[PDB]
RNA sequence: UUGAGCCUUGAUGUGUAGGAUAGGUGGGAGGCUUUGAAGUGUGGACGCCAGUCUGCAUGGAGCCGACCUUGAAAUACCACC
RNA sequence: AGGCGGCCCCCUGGACGAAGACUGACGCUCAGGUGCGAAAGCGUGGGGAGCAAACAGGAUUAGAUACCCUGGUAGUCCACGCCGUAAACGAUGUCGACUUGGAGGUUGUGCCCUUGAGGCGUGGCUUCCGGAGCUAACGCGUUAAGUCGACCGCCUGGGGA
C-alpha cells in the first residue's frame, strides 16, 4: 500500500467517447474514467466541457496506487484529447513524456462513400 | 535514384509521426518527392526502413 | 434588428439614495398614484432582522444575496437540430432582476395585508425559499448538457 | 497455484476530569521480553491525531513499583473471555 | 476497349528517337465472321475481418412495409468455367493530306572543348485557354464538329412499343 509515484497513462478520445485509463507499463489498466460518465448524450462526450470532467474521476480510480510521475500516450482525434490532459496536471500530477500514437490508416477496410447525410 | 540505402540520409526526410517531410520543406523539385517514396519503399522491401510506426 | 436604441441607464434619488432603491419605488407601478411604495420602502426589514437576518443594514443585502440568478436558459437552433442553452447572465443589473422577482410576488399573491404580503415573501428571499424553485433548477441542470453542444 | 469451510494468533478496548486509552476478569513482588521495546514519524489502515499494526529510519536487554493519586476496580508477573 | 498504381524475379504485345539501308503499291476500308467484359448473375468446390441487398428489430409516424439507428445472409475473394451487356461518354465510325497560336506536362534526341550548371534546336505522346472556319445553340477548334476525298455502319415524330 506504499505509493508507487511513477508510471503511465492512455488517453482515447473518439468522435462518440473520450476513454481515459491509467496504466502500468506490462499493460494493465489501474482505473478508468469515460466522458460518457458525466450522463451526456452523443458526440457531447468528445468535448472538453465533458473530457475535461473525466481527469480526476481517473485520478479518483488510482488513490490507493498513488501518482505523481506519468508518461502520456493519446490517440483519436476527438477534441477533448488535450484538455483532459490539463486538468490532470492540474491536480496536483507531473508529466514526464507525452506522445501521440493515433493510427495512421492502414488498409481501412470499405470506407464511407456513401456517407450519411 | 541514388544513395537511397543509406538509412543515416534517409531518417533527415521522414518524421516522428511516422510521416514524410514535404518538398516544399526540403526545397525539392517534385519528382525528388516521388525518389524519395521510391528510396522509402525501396528501403521497407530490403529491410533497411521499417514500413509502419506507432510504439 | 441593430438599430434599436441604446438602452437606458436610469437613476439614482436624493432622498432613497442608490439607483435600485429608486428602481423599487417606480417598478411594478399601477394606477399611477405615486404614494404607495414610499411607506413599504425600507420598512419591511426591522422584521426581516430578526426573522431571516441581522439589522437594517443587511436585512436586504442578504436578500439580494440569496436570490442570485447566476445563469439564464434559452431556446436555440441551427438548422435541424435545436437545444435549451444555458447562458451566464451579465453582472451590472443581476440584483435588479432579484430584486423583481420578490416586489412582483407580493402582487401576484392576495392574503391578509399589504403591510404582510412583502415582509411574508421576504423572509422566505433572505433564506432562498421562493416558490417551485426544485422543478426550475431541474430546468438548468437539463440545460447543463447543452453546453456540450450536438 | 489457490476457491470453500475450519483451526491458530495479534491489534484492539479511551470519552467526560487528573497523571494515566485500567477492555473484561481471577490471582499477585521479584519475574519477564532477544523473531524485541524505543523513535515519531516519512508513508499505509484506523483515529479522540494519541497510538498500534504492515514495514522502515532503526537498536538490541530490559524494565516496573514507593512518593503522588484516580476509581466498583490498578499501572511488575501470571490465568481465563 | 473494359480497365491498370507497391517492391522483387521471369515471359511478352505495341509505340517512339538518332544516322543509314533493303523491297517495290506489298496500301485505305469491310457485310457475315474471329476474339475480348465493368458491376451484377449462372455452375462445381472452398471462403468469410470490413461493407451489405434480403431479413428480424429499434423506431419514427396518421401509417413505416422505407429514410435514420442495432444486428445480418446473398454478393464481394479464389480454382476456374460461363454470361457477353454499360452514362462502355470529350454521347464525336475508320483512314490521309493542308493549315494562327499561347501556357504546360511527359519521353527520346542533333549541336557548341556540352571543357555546361547553360545556350541553340528537333521527333513522339498529350492537358488547359482559344482564333479563321463549322454549328440552331452550346461546343469542335491543326489531336477540329474545319478544308476535302475512300469505305463501312445507320435513319425519317411522340403516346402505343
Amino acid at each position: 500500500r506504499k505509493q508507487v509515484s511513477d508510471g503511465v497513462a492512455h488517453i482515447h478520445a473518439s468522435f462518440n467517447n473520450t476513454i481515459v485509463t491509467i496504466t502500468d507499463r506490462q499493460g494493465n489498466a489501474l482505473g478508468w474514467a469515460t466522458a460518457g460518465g458525466s450522463g451526456f448524450r452523443g458526440s457531447r462526450k468528445s468535448t472538453p466541457f465533458a473530457a475535461q470532467v473525466a481527469a480526476e474521476r481517473c485520478a479518483d480510480a488510482v488513490k490507493e496506487y498513488g501518482i505523481k510521475n506519468l508518461e502520456v500516450m493519446v490517440k483519436g482525434p476527438g477534441p477533448g484529447r488535450e484538455s483532459t490532459i490539463r486538468a490532470l496536471n492540474a491536480a496536483g500530477f507531473r508529466i514526464t513524456n507525452i506522445t501521440d500514437v493515433t493510427p495512421i490508416p492502414h488498409n481501412g477496410c470499405r470506407p464511407p462513400k456513401k456517407r450519411r447525410v | 535514384e541514388i544513395d537511397y540505402k543509406d538509412i543515416a540520409t534517409l531518417k533527415n526526410y521522414i518524421t516522428e509521426s511516422g510521416k514524410i517531410v514535404p518538398s516544399r520543406i526540403t526545397g525539392t523539385r517534385a519528382k525528388y518527392q516521388r525518389q524519395l517514396a521510391r528510396a522509402i519503399k525501396r528501403a521497407r522491401y530490403l529491410s533497411l526502413l521499417p514500413y509502419t510506426d506507432r510504439h | 434588428r441593430r438599430r434599436v436604441i441604446g438602452q437606458r441607464k436610469i437613476l439614482p434619488d436624493p432622498k432613497f439614495g442608490s439607483e435600485l432603491l429608486a428602481k423599487f419605488v417606480n417598478i411594478l407601478m399601477v394606477d399611477g398614484k405615486k404614494s404607495t411604495a414610499e411607506s413599504i420602502v425600507y420598512s419591511a426589514l426591522e422584521t426581516l432582522a430578526q426573522r431571516s437576518g441581522k439589522s437594517e443594514l443587511e436585512a436586504f443585502e442578504v436578500a439580494l444575496e440569496n436570490v442570485r440568478p447566476t445563469v439564464e436558459v434559452k431556446s436555440r437552433r441551427v438548422g435541424g437540430s435545436t437545444y435549451q442553452v444555458p447562458v451566464e447572465v451579465r453582472p451590472v443589473r443581476r440584483n435588479a432582476l432579484a430584486m423583481r422577482w420578490i416586489v412582483e410576488a407580493a402582487r401576484k399573491r392576495g392574503d391578509k395585508s399589504m403591510a404582510l404580503r412583502l415582509a411574508n415573501e421576504l423572509s422566505d428571499a433572505a433564506e432562498n425559499k421562493g416558490t417551485a424553485v426544485k422543478k426550475r433548477e431541474d430546468v438548468h441542470r437539463m440545460a447543463e448538457a447543452n453546453k456540450a453542444f450536438a
